[PDB]
């Protein structure tokens, strides 16, 4: 019960790149399965990342379908961890009415380098003891508590505002911003009075502040670089974060941002944190943006780029000629590939183990086999899909194991792309537009 | 005497300005009357539709 | 520390006083016919005389087009203009090609103007309006304080507005800038700090200059600012501009009447000798992306007397021109535009200049790298590309880390060419073992 | 020197169509050289444009590369001077995402003929020494003037627009006697005496009610644009015109033919020039048969070199890259490529116009060069030798620097050649 | 449909048959490019051109102080 709105996906099972410390693969560990050399080669890619010194370097996954190329960018997703930033997406995103291929491509570059703002606060936390407000130009009188220390404040009359707008009372425990009189409430320590009708939520309490009453704190802010684009690219902006009218930033603003952002580094308050882009299935971009990428990977805010194709040779977008995976040579000149090779019967039958077990799905060995063979026959990811179908079967019968008739039943039932073009082939004439 | 100053406190030489933009003005594009009197008509043969 | 990228490497020509090129100097090796050429394009530029001249560098991928330009921009220092473009950026969803060309053009003249600027800063003492029938307010009287004295001022009722914007009010502290009627609210004076315990107001010291000061400035701005701030007008105090600044920002087509007063008015400051002109240099890298449209219109905007000095990059052969669609012409580009043109060719490097390259990038990464692992990665480099033996010192170096080692070896090189593959290798792989 | 906004360019060395008075070309004057047929045809046609009764007339320059057929079309336009409109553009610049193909062409059509309108008005003058004005209001005018003061009895219902927008003791001042307005001139010596960019005029002259006559030139464009909308007038600097209504031109039309008729404006007809037509298509071709039939229509002028050439939007093949449907309205003139005599003028004149002193063996290579080449690449030479020339301090430039400058920049014939030579290191061939 | 080789005199005919009517019938004249508009569909401006041929006279008294 509880169904939270990440459910078992196709990738749900990685958690990792399952390396050791010297970046050597393990033959099986979060959820990661063969691929050794693959693997190794994400795994040095993400020391690259981590370390951050060197910018725009490029990288190809390549290899045929089914070897898991979205599964290592997914692992190096997950090794990465959430604090740097990793954008994906599809090659086919770019092509937006809002905007062109390049600003998208822009937008895109600059989302994945983060920006780790840095600044000093002074606060008041404390337990309110008692209040007093003389409303007829209006004066009052506060008293905050932690632990250790008590005082008494005599009001200005903007805090005074202040407090009677968020209805600040005794008993509650509250933060206020020494810069600027912003009030933000905790909780409550002492009940409200059960004498009072109406007014009666049970609630949950909070333990008091320790300590002095007065503290400087330092607080850390992330922003990417694009946000700071979109804020900045015209007044009110801060909508098209959300919405997403970001049409065409002008290149002044992003000089004035990038001179602002190397200022305060040097001026110790921000760090930049540069991440990852990840490009699936980029055979989709055109000649312009392969040209555009060229020059974008020359940037010293450039983050490091990945991308996944299968192609062979093959045409390029928006020309007639052809070229190694539909990338033209200007760019592969300037990228490191990444090879994944097919997988071995051991190797698939890993990977249905360790789905079974994600789906939390027995099967006897015998069924193992047969899915095994199955999906050496036909396709793995055929075979990783006929396990929730044959455990649905089993359960409607009241089994506690898929069996391997209710694999070779869901086979009978659901169909592969060859089964399914022979029978298509022979009702080619009852099917349209051969 | 400035090395001690430099030492005190940079701004005490050269302090940090607030940056601004370039105030231009208008460019005060000039023309005649009669172009605003185009599609004005006469009372006695327009309106009232 | 900064950030590596790809020409991080490159400090300018490395020429000598006669001109003629040191072998290797500036981060640059061989080459040295081009880096003559560059460095009288380099006498042309800081001349200022020309307008319109044109220059392409044309070569080999790899040998270096991309260098040499941003060498010229070292050698003319950060003072003169340099935007650079890549050819893709033209096809704009807002503004049509030529208007995206036009706009570049004029990015690339730089103007330097003495500016005088009126500004009113103190404690705010009083703040009387005074209003009457011509019912509306005719100005406001306002007294400002500071440390070396106090003065009263009458001012316009926009400015008035401008005061009630900032909720100012007396014993405030502000700064007005009467060019354009901006006004900042700093604070409140640090006489009534004492005057309560609490209090959310932010609290800054009592100017110290006089009340009215008169202070000239030195502003850098390009032509296409001016000719962008007069064609969306951004600050006017009427209500009408107001309400056309909601509609949502996007780049128009800028007419010839507008940049024909501008250069009106920019000719009028060079002869008052308010402001001085530093045209600049337009850099358009991979111009073959650019379609039969864009190359014609270039024939009227080279032929200008107020364009900028512009350097062209390709490297294709006897390829078709975008947009005809059967014309083959030399590097991409027309005949017509070619004769527009001075040519500077660029050489293939041999094995000798990849080895001092390759160690030129690796004291630039910060790697330690032995001479026999360097001797590897040259042939590797003559076997396969520059770019890619440039790309496996990192990877190296990392592994060399994980081992333990401080430097990198043969061993590690041989491992990384393992793990990592070139486009030559991945794409006999996809012919032959396909 | 200084230097300007405007800067020595491709054609700023021609400064007019070198003509006599009987429309005879000399063989080098005002900068042009050469040429003397197509010389006389623009002459020709100059003076049918200046007289400004025909309308729609359609003239093409045709010729090979560097034949000099936009330096002719330049040399139109200095000649015509600025007092008559003369709208250049390229074939590309059509190609509007704000508006269609057609409307492009039709506002460039309206820009390039000028409404000439004379207004009268009536300006009194005076030097703000000091003002007695009190603001009702009341006021005297206590200004100066040369001949006698500009005191002046005031109406006290309007004397606050006196005091408006800031007028301050030591300034200079004009008033308007009908529409009322107020203008300043700033910290004139006379006045401000006891700022940078301000007036420094002496105090005023004449009778202080002075008459004064202004001319304005207002193209239809402008016309169509100002009265399209309530702020109008901004689009003609931001561009954002719209595709304009048709119903607002003809009444645009129909006042300016009123106004023609009533004496109260003057039509001042202009050229187009649309250098690269071979970039429009049939659409705009065809607009263009009927737009040139309207009688406020301007002249075109149109350049293009081609041969028998593909008309874009079509598999159709056509001379000039142009339909024959638009070459039989309009006359044809044809620029020949040029000699080594007018070769070498040419390259002395360029060198007068970027202040280069060379020899007299420099210029017989230059020339060789320039017939051996292209005459475009024999002009890149000369500012390149001067400049190799400048820094081993030289005087004048010599044979070995050319030689140099040749070694260093090399023209299309040889960068195909060494292309060739590395035809599978080139890309996409 | 006027039809023919160029310089036959159609749009020289369809002239006079606007002279031949007079100013007081609507005569609408068109480029068939003129349809390839950007703010409208093609066959919006067609239809518009064809309400723009059709004309409406109105008789109205103005009384005035």
């Amino acid at each position: 019960d509880v169904t939270r709105i990440e459910r078992i996906g196709a990738h749900s099972h990685i958690r990792g790149l399952g390396l050791d410390d010297a970046l050597e693969p393990r033959q099986a560990s979060q959820g990661m399965v063969g691929q050794l050399a693959a693997r190794r080669a994400a795994g040095v890619v993400l020391e690259m990342i981590r370390e951050g010194k060197i910018a725009g370097r490029a990288v190809l996954i390549a290899g045929q379908p089914g070897t898991g190329k979205t599964a290592i960018a997914m692992g190096m997703a997950q090794a990465l961890g959430p604090d740097t930033p990793f954008t994906a997406i599809a090659g086919s995103e770019i092509f937006s009415l809002e905007m062109s291929k390049t600003e998208a491509l822009t937008q895109a570059f600059r989302r994945s380098i983060g920006v780790r703002i840095k600044e000093e606060t002074e606060i008041i936390e404390g337990e309110v003891v008692e209040i007093q407000i003389d409303r007829p130009s209006k004066v009052g009188k506060l008293t905050l508590k932690t632990t250790e220390m008590e005082t008494i404040y005599d009001l200005g009359t903007k805090m005074i505002e202040s407090l009677t707008k968020d209805k600040v009372q005794a008993g509650d425990v509250i933060t206020i911003d020494k810069a600027t009189g912003k009030i933000s409430k905790l909780g409550r320590s002492f009940t409200r009075a059960r004498d009072y009708d109406a007014m009666g939520s049970q609630t949950k309490f909070v333990q008091c502040p320790d300590g002095e009453l007065q503290k400087r704190k330092e607080v850390v802010h992330t922003v990417s670089l694009h946000e700071i684009d979109v804020i900045n690219s015209r007044t009110q902006g801060f909508l098209a974060l959300f919405s997403g009218d970001t049409g065409e930033i002008k290149s002044e603003v992003r000089e004035q941002i990038n001179a602002k952002v190397a200022e305060w580094r040097e001026e110790g308050k921000a760090e930049i944190i540069p991440g990852v882009l990840f490009i699936d299935e980029v055979h989709m971009l055109d000649i312009e943006s392969f040209s555009f990428l060229n020059r974008a990977l020359e940037s010293d805010m450039a983050p490091v780029l990945i991308m996944a194709t299968n192609r062979g040779i093959t045409r390029i977008r928006g020309t007639s000629y052809q070229s190694p995976h539909g990338i033209p040579i200007d760019l592969l000149d300037r990228l490191l590939i990444v090879s994944t090779t097919p997988y071995s019967e051991k190797d698939t039958k890993q990977i249905l183990r360790i789905r079974c077990e994600e789906e939390d799905v027995e099967m006897s060995e015998d069924a193992y086999t047969v899915l095994t063979r199955i999906g050496l026959e036909t396709s793995l990811r055929y075979a990783i899909q006929l396990i929730t179908a044959a455990s649905l079967v089993c359960r409607k019968r009241k089994g506690t194991e898929v069996q391997v008739d209710d694999i070779k039943r869901v086979y009978s039932l659901f169909l592969d792309e060859s089964r399914s073009t022979q029978y298509m082939k022979e009702y080619q004439d009852a099917f349209l537009f051969n | 005497v400035r090395l001690q100053r430099i030492c005190n406190h940079p701004g005490l030489v050269e302090p940090r300005h607030p940056g601004s933009s370039y105030v231009a003005g208008p460019l005060e594009y000039p023309s005649a009357s009669l172009i605003l009197k185009a599609l004005e008509r006469d009372f006695w043969k327009e309106a009232d539709l | 520390t900064q950030r590596i990228a790809s020409h991080s490497h490159v400090k300018g020509l490395g020429l000598d006083e006669s001109g003629l090129a040191k072998q290797a100097a500036s981060g640059l090796v061989g080459q040295e016919n081009a880096r003559e050429a560059c460095g009288v394009i380099v006498e042309l530029i800081k001349s200022k005389k020309m307008a319109g001249r044109a220059v392409l560098l044309a070569g080999p991928p790899g040998t270096g087009k991309t260098a040499l330009a941003l060498a010229i921009a070292q050698e003319l220092g950060s003072k003169v203009p340099f935007c650079p473009m890549v050819g893709s950026e033209v096809y704009s969803t807002e503004i049509k090609k030529t208007e995206v060309l036009m706009e570049n053009f004029r990015r690339a003249i730089g103007l330097r103007i003495k500016e005088t600027k009126e500004v009113y800063e103190g404690e705010v003492t009083e703040l009387t309006p005074c209003e009457t029938e011509n019912k509306t307010i005719s100005h406001v009287i306002i007294g400002l304080k500071t440390a070396k004295g106090t003065k009263q001022l009458k001012l316009d009722p926009s400015i008035f507005e401008s005061l009630q914007k900032e909720r100012v009010e007396a014993g405030d502290v502000i700064y007005i800038e009467a060019n354009s009627g901006a006004v900042k609210r700093q604070g409140r004076c640090d006489t009534y700090a004492t005057e309560f315990d609490l209090e959310a107001e932010e609290y800054v010291p009592l100017p110290k200059g006089d009340v009215h000061k008169k202070k000239e400035i030195i502003q850098d701005v390009t032509l296409h600012d001016l000719d962008v701030a007069n064609a969306r007008p951004q600050g006017g105090q009427d209500i009408l501009s107001m309400m056309g600044q909601l509609m949502k920002p996007k780049k128009t087509e800028i007419t010839d009447k507008l940049r024909g007063e501008i250069n009106k008015v920019v000719n009028k400051y060079i002869d008052q000798g308010i402001a001085e002109l530093v045209p600049g240099v337009l850099f358009v890298d991979e111009v073959h992306m650019l379609d039969i449209e864009c190359f014609t219109y270039l024939h009227r905007a080279l032929e200008s007397s107020i364009a900028p000095i512009v350097i062209f990059a390709s490297n294709r052969g006897n390829c078709v021109i975008r947009g005809t669609e059967d014309i083959t012409s030399p590097h991409g580009i027309p005949l017509d535009l070619l004769d527009r043109v001075m040519i500077i060719r660029t050489m293939l490097y041999t094995p000798q200049e990849m080895k001092q390259i390759i160690k030129i990038r690796a004291q630039t990464e910060g790697i330690n790298i032995s001479e026999e692992a360097l001797n590897h990665l040259g042939e590797i480099g003559t076997k396969t590309t520059l770019r890619y033996s440039v790309q496996l010192l990192t990877p190296a170096n990392l592994l060399a880390k994980i081992n333990g080692k401080d430097s990198i070896e043969k061993e590690h090189v041989e491992e990384i060419s393992e793990l990592f593959y070139d486009a030559k290798s991945s794409a006999k792989i996809l012919a032959d073992q396909q």
